[PDB]
């Protein structure tokens, strides 16, 4: 898990 | 390729035809048949909707939270991707997914599929950003949840079909009706339905659309529903699917996004217009 | 090997010795030398700070919004990734990056760098969430920006050296001072500066930290500043680098996050305790 929310 | 759609069943391009994933080009060069049992868009064939029987809305996902329950819904793109609205993201403490169930109470208590990552469009305009910058609130209201492990498909759990921008533009949205479903509340400010509800709503023309709204309806959204007929989506339905049928096949066309109340006179429900986010979806999905 | 760091210039693994990215271990198994010209940390060597000369804050990034210009700062990790604060993300219409520049005016009028993706920490707590679920506001105030195109490094533009949790916990964060910079406000509620300012801020003891404010800093934060000396970060400085020097090399140790006003008596700035997020950073940089 990258423990992140990605904004594309 | 605007006269008969090039005679293609699904996608056309001048002409040459082609089908959505999990479909094969007919022996004639224009037809499209399901090349597998778990092909997208195959079915058993909210205010004032009818219960969506089991397997009638297989692409219907359920976003679930310990305290809040099912606050939103989504649409299965593939075994490990689920489309929803950006404004369903980061509004509850936790968040996980549930597919294949139509009974609200059973979903909540039952087990839950875990979420790995979550993509949110960078230009999403939350109400607060809107007022401060005078932007159209809930613009670019799109998001994609990536499951940690693949979802197990069945005749009750299968993805909706993704259209081509052109196809969704010239054929789909030129159709008469679209299907919307969710576990949202059954009455503005009313109770959450105990069952997965489904509803048919007609595409409304751009102009009629903008002119009847207190807030701007940007090119990235579109409205649907009825002028006076009290049918429409509502809170909790966000992220829910909006699909169009074309030759016994459902394609994703919209995403329950926003609305002024629920099922009000002279007003409609707003939806993210997927024909504007196909490349955005394709990019993610292909990785 | 917490005995003077094993007499090693950078990282000490219990003894085994190593160095920061772009550095080379000496023949003595202790020293670390610069592998290239754009090696991280290397330098030319806000309320009441100084004008950071060009080439003195090479890792300083400027986050740029069409209508609001520079609202936050960031820290260059590599040619592709820039470190910043979560609360700086999605709080404006557009977000571009600009580097190797210290003039506020020229940055807003000049050519910008395009942003591709942005990784916001999944546990970040905005004022919104902190009121709803009684969480600590600005906990996990960290985020990573991924440029569309590799940044061109030079004398004026180079990254800050990413440390190891240990090194940062046992050596860096035991130092007397850290350095911080940004284009933020020159005084609480005051105007943003015309030029990049840089400030030294002493490390404060976590206790003197819990005692100073109604708002307690979580274990993922640390505070730094002065008791009565009018020196602190301020609004617009968020995302900026808090670096600590060790053997003439600059390691990133914190991120400008929050604080009660700017430069108030008995209050200090709050920083994202970066040593808590090293593996988090390492995963995304893979
Ligand atoms: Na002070």
């Amino acid at each position: 898990d990258i423990f992140a929310d990605i904004f594309i | 390729c605007r006269v008969d759609n090039g005679n293609c069943w699904h996608f056309c391009k001048h002409i040459q035809c082609s089908c959505a994933e999990g479909y094969l080009l007919g022996e004639d060069g224009h037809s499209c048949v399901a090349g597998g049992n778990f092909s997208c868009g195959r079915n058993i064939k909210i205010v004032n909707g009818m219960d969506c029987k089991l397997g009638e809305c297989p692409w219907q996902a359920a976003l679930v939270d310990e305290k809040e329950g099912v606050f939103c819904g989504g649409t299965i793109l593939s075994p490990i991707y689920v489309l929803t609205a950006a404004h369903c993201i980061n509004e509850t403490e936790t968040i996980s997914v549930v597919v294949g169930e139509i009974d609200k109470s059973r979903i909540e208590t039952g087990p839950l599929l875990s979420v790995d990552k979550i993509y949110v469009h960078k230009k999403f305009v939350p109400p607060q950003k809107a007022y401060k910058f005078d932007l159209a609130a809930y613009d670019y209201d799109i998001a994609i949840i990536q499951m940690k492990t693949p979802i197990q498909f069945s005749e009750n759990v299968v993805p909706a079909c993704l259209p081509t921008a052109d196809f969704a533009n010239q054929v789909l949205m030129k159709q008469d009706f679209g299907i919307v479903s969710g576990f949202g509340r059954i009455v503005e400010k009313g109770p959450k339905s105990k069952t997965l509800k489904v509803l048919k709503v007609p595409y409304v023309d751009r102009h009629t659309c903008m002119v009847s709204s207190e807030t701007p309806i940007t090119p990235n959204m579109f409205c649907a529903g009825y002028d006076t007929l009290p049918r429409d989506a509502c809170q909790g339905d966000s992220g829910g699917p909006h699909t169009t049928v074309y030759r016994d096949t459902h394609f994703i066309t919209g995403i329950v996004s926003s609305g002024e109340g629920c099922a009000r006179n002279g007003k409609y429900g707003n939806y993210t217009k997927l024909s504007k986010f196909i490349p955005w979806i394709k990019r993610i999905m292909r990785q």
